RNA sequence: AUAUUGGCGAGAGACCGAUAGCGAACAAGUACAGUGAUGGAAAGAUGAAAAGAACUUUGAAAAGAGAGUGAAAAAGUACGUGAAAUUGUUGAAAGGGAAGGGCAUUUGAUCAGACA
RNA sequence: CGUGGAGGUCAGUGACGAAGCCUAGACCGUAAGGUCGGGUCGAACGGCCUCUAGUGCAGAUCUUGGUGGUAGUAGCAAAUAUUCAAAUGAGAACUUUGAAGACUGAAGUGGGGAAAGGUUCCACGUCAACAGCAGUUGGACGUGGGUUAGUCGAUCCUAAGA
RNA sequence: GUGAACAGCCUCUAGUUGAUAGAAUAAUGUAGAUAAGGGAAGUCGGCAAAAUAGAUCCGUAACUUCGGGAUAAGGAUUGGC
RNA sequence: CUAUCUAGCGAAACCACAGCCAAGGGAACGGGCUUGGCAGAAUCAGCGGGGAAAGAAGACCCUGUUGAGCUUGACUCUAGU
C-alpha cells in the first residue's frame, strides 16, 4: 500500500525549530529554514508571497524601540532633565 | 467502593502479581483507608491481605 | 500541616463553590455549542477527497 | 520523548501552563467578551508541532 | 413559561416542562399521544406495565419498518413498542405535575391530562467515520416535553 | 479595494467531482477549504464591476 | 515646481453596514490543516440599571411549579426584534392507485352596507 | 410599479408605540404593487418634484448557512466467554472486592526500551459533554503532586558527507 | 510437556476477561463440515474442495551438462505391556 | 454469526411531483396525455422485472482553426563541438 500503511512509517522529522523565527521549518539535513534562511543574513521575503509579507513584517510584533521613535521626534530628540 | 490502587500497591509490596493478592471482602471500610504503602504492610500481617498460593503445575506424569 | 487549598485561594477572588459549579456548567456548554457548529460547517467540505481513485473501470 | 533537548521541554512547560480553563473572576469584569478559553488544547485532539 | 394551545383554565390546572432532554423525539411523541386524554391514576399504571412488557405503546406516525406485536390490539393497531426511556422521562413529569397540583390544592383523584406536546430540540452532534475515508453526522434527536393536567368538571 | 476577493489562491477542481466548476479554495483544517471564491456569486468574493 | 496603495498625525465622504466592507468590527493573520513552502476561517446586540431570579415545594440531580425583580421574562446569559423551510398539540375540512389548478354553482364559515 | 442612498417639500407620521414580521380579515389597481383593520414588537420612517446607483430572481451539477422524506431504517455480527453473591450508589449485563469458568501459552494479550507523543504518570473531587449502548468507571472534566546522577547517555572522536 | 523443532496443541509465572447486550431459531447469505451409487458427464478451464502427507526398510525409469532427475514412481510397517 | 423481534444508540446514497396496467399518437419503447381495463385505510419479511434506478459534464467516434508526451530527412532556431 501507498496510503494508510505508508502513513505508519512517518516517525523521523525532516524539520525542526528555527532560532530566528521559532516555527518548524529548519531542514536538518541541509540546515536552512524554508521561511527565513537562517545561515543566510537576509530574510526570505518574496513579492509573490504578499500574504507572507504580513505574517512576518514590521508591526506583527512588539516594536520595543520603534514604537518610541515618533514620540521622540515630535519633541526633537531632546535629552537632559524634564523641568522644575 | 474502589480498590484498584490498593490491589496494585499490595502486589508491588508482596512481590507476587496482582492476581495473587487476596483482599478480605468483609473489610472494605478498613482497606479503603490504605492510601499508602506502609499500611499495606500492617494489613498483610494482620491477615486482611493474603499472598495466594502458586497454582500447581505438577510434573509427575512427565 | 496545611492552611490553604485551591478552593480557598479562589475564595478571596470572587467565585465560591456553588458559583464555580454554575459557571463551569455554562462554560462547558458554550464550548460545546462551538463544536456542534464547527462539525456542521465542516461535514460538507471535509469528505472532498483530492485524488480519490474510484476503483472501477469495468 | 525520553531523551530530549531543553528547548522542547521549555515549550512543553509553556503548553502545560497554558492548558488551564478561564478563571471565573474574569467573567465578572465589567465589559468581558471572553466567555471561555478558545485556545484550549489537549493531547488527544491537536498535536502541537514542535 | 409559555405553553401550547391550552383549551382550559389556569385556576384548576398545573403544568410541567422538561427541556433539552436527551431522549428520542420519535419515540417520545408516541408515548405522549398514547396517554393524551387520560386520567393520571390510569396512565401511571399503564406506563409501569409497559416497562414490565405488558400493554405496549402504539406507534402511529413514526412506524416505518418496525415489527408487529399483539399488544397493539387494544388500540386497533398492529405495530407497538416499549420505549423505556421516554416512558421514564414522561413518568418523571407526571409526578412533578401531580406535586404541583397537590401544592395548588387540587384533588388528585379526578385529575386528567388535557394538553401534552412534544417538540424538536437542538441536535447534539457527533461524527461517525465511514468507508473510503469520509465523514458523516451521527447525531441525536432531543426533545422538549410539555404537559398540563386539570380536574374534570361537568 | 482592488485586491478585494483576490487575496486568495484558488483554482477549480473540475469535472468528475459533483460540485460546480467555480474556483474552490484548497487546504484543510477549517471550513473555508472547499468554499467558492473569485466570483460575484460567492461569499467572500468580489463584486461585479468593482467601483473604480 | 513632480511622484507616493508603505509609516506617523489630522480632516472629510450622494461609499459598505456583519453572507456586505480589508481575510479580520470580537483574545485574526488568531483557532486549525499541511513535513514545508503556504493555505486560512466562523463568531457583533439581554436591559436603563444585574435589579442575573431571595424564599417555599417535587425530584437523587439537572431542572420544573409557585414566588419575586423588571416598564417587558411574549428580554432569563441557549438572552433585541425573531421570518421561511421543517416540526408538535389543538381546532376545521376532505380523502376507493396520486395531490395541486381553470370556468360555473349548491352546502358551510367569514366579511360587507344601512340605502336610518 | 418597486429597492438602497442624495437635494428640495408636506412648519409630514411616531414611545398615547416608528420600522420589521404573522394575518384561507377588508379595499384599489388589468398587473407590477399599493392602502387599511387585528396581533406581535420596541425607535426611527414615510408621500410628492427631482438626482444617483453595487437597484427587483425559481433555476446557473450557482456560493454560504439551515432543515427535510429516506429513517427510529441499513446497522453497532472478525480477535473462542462469560456467570453468581455482596458493597457503593438515585440508578449496576459493563465499577470494586470475593468465588467460579476461560484465554494470550515465553517469535505472548508479560516485563523494559529507540523514534514519536507531551504530563496521558499518581492522588482527591466529579459526570453537562467524549467513551458511535449505558456508566457510580476512565488516557474524559476540575484542582494539585511528581522526573534528584563525578560513574547511565548527550557533551568528546571520526566515518559516508555538509 | 508432546515433537526433529522458538512448528501446531495444552500448562506454570505475569496479564487480561475489553470489543453493546437479551429472546427466538424463517428464508437468502459469510465462514466450517458430511454424503448413498457414479466419479469431471459440470465448466472456457478440474476454478474451488477431496485424497496423499510424517518416520523406518525395500525398490526407484526415460533423460542427463554425469553434478542430478528423486521424497521419482510403486509396496509393507508404525500402538500397549 | 448475521438477517428477523426487543431496550439503547442512530447515518447515507438518492429525490422536479410522485408512483396500477394494455393499446394509440408522440422526439419513432409513457408514471402523468387520449380511449379503455380497474380501483378501498394502515402495513411486515423477502425479492431483484422495472423506475431508459444511483454512480461520474462518455474513458470509443467527430468537431475545435484547444493542448500535451513522443519521432523524424516537416518549418524556424539552439547549448555544445
Ligand atoms: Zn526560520
Amino acid at each position: 500500500g501507498k496510503g494508510t500503511p505508508s502513513f505508519g512509517k512517518r516517525h523521523n522529522k525532516s524539520h525542526t525549530l528555527c532560532n530566528r523565527c521559532g516555527r518548524r521549518s529548519f531542514h536538518v539535513q541541509k540546515k536552512t529554514c524554508s521561511s527565513c534562511g537562517y545561515p543566510a543574513a537576509k530574510t526570505r521575503s518574496y513579492n509573490w508571497g504578499a500574504k507572507a509579507k504580513r505574517r512576518h513584517t514590521t508591526g506583527t510584533g512588539r516594536m520595543r524601540y520603534l514604537k518610541h521613535v515618533s514620540r521622540r521626534f515630535k519633541n526633537g530628540f531632546q535629552t537632559g532633565s524634564a523641568s522644575k | 467502593a474502589n480498590l484498584r490502587t490498593q490491589k496494585r500497591l499490595a502486589a508491588s509490596v508482596v512481590g507476587v502479581g496482582k492476581r495473587k493478592v487476596w483482599l478480605d471482602p468483609n473489610e472494605t471500610s478498613e482497606i479503603a483507608q490504605a492510601n499508602s504503602r506502609n499500611a499495606i504492610r500492617k494489613l498483610v500481617k494482620n491477615g486482611t491481605i493474603v499472598k495466594k498460593a502458586v497454582t500447581v503445575h505438577s510434573k509427575s506424569r512427565t | 500541616r496545611r492552611t490553604i487549598t485551591a478552593a480557598d485561594r479562589r475564595m478571596v477572588s470572587g467565585v465560591t463553590e456553588k458559583q464555580y459549579k454554575k459557571g463551569m456548567k455554562k462554560m462547558q456548554q458554550l464550548e460545546k455549542n462551538a463544536i456542534n457548529t464547527q462539525i456542521r460547517r465542516e461535514i460538507k467540505r471535509v469528505n472532498f477527497q483530492t485524488h480519490y481513485r474510484d476503483e472501477l473501470l469495468q | 520523548a525520553a531523551q530530549k533537548s531543553f528547548r522542547i521541554k521549555q515549550k512543553m512547560a509553556k503548553a502545560k501552563k497554558q492548558n488551564r480553563p478561564l478563571p471565573q473572576w474574569i467573567r465578572l469584569r465589567t465589559n468581558n467578551t471572553i466567555r471561555y478559553n478558545a485556545k484550549r488544547r489537549n493531547w488527544r485532539r491537536t498535536k502541537m508541532n514542535i | 413559561a409559555r405553553y401550547g394551545a391550552t383549551s382550559t383554565n389556569p385556576a384548576k390546572s398545573a403544568s410541567a416542562r422538561g427541556s433539552y432532554l436527551r431522549v428520542s423525539f420519535k419515540n417520545t411523541r408516541e408515548t405522549a399521544q398514547a396517554i393524551n386524554g387520560w386520567e393520571l391514576t390510569k396512565a401511571q399504571k399503564y406506563l409501569e406495565q409497559v416497562l414490565d412488557h405488558q400493554r405496549a405503546i402504539p406507534f402511529r406516525r413514526f412506524n416505518s419498518s418496525i415489527g408487529r406485536t399483539a399488544q397493539g390490539k387494544e388500540f386497533g393497531v398492529t405495530k407497538a413498542r416499549w420505549p423505556a426511556k421516554s416512558v421514564k422521562f414522561v413518568q418523571g413529569l407526571l409526578q412533578n405535575a401531580a406535586a404541583n397540583a397537590e401544592a395548588k390544592g387540587l384533588d388528585a383523584t379526578k385529575l386528567y391530562v388535557s394538553h401534552i406536546q412534544v417538540n424538536q430540540a437542538p441536535k447534539q452532534r457527533r461524527r461517525t467515520y465511514r468507508a473510503h475515508g469520509r465523514i458523516n453526522k451521527y447525531e441525536s434527536s432531543p426533545s422538549h416535553i410539555e404537559l398540563v393536567v386539570t380536574e374534570k368538571e361537568e | 479595494s482592488e485586491k478585494a476577493g483576490h487575496q486568495t489562491s484558488a483554482e477549480s477542481w473540475g469535472t468528475g467531482r459533483a460540485v460546480a466548476r467555480i474556483p474552490r479554495v484548497g487546504g484543510g483544517g477549517t471550513g473555508r477549504s472547499g468554499q467558492g471564491a473569485f466570483g460575484n456569486m460567492c461569499r467572500g468574493g468580489r463584486m461585479f464591476a468593482p467601483t473604480k
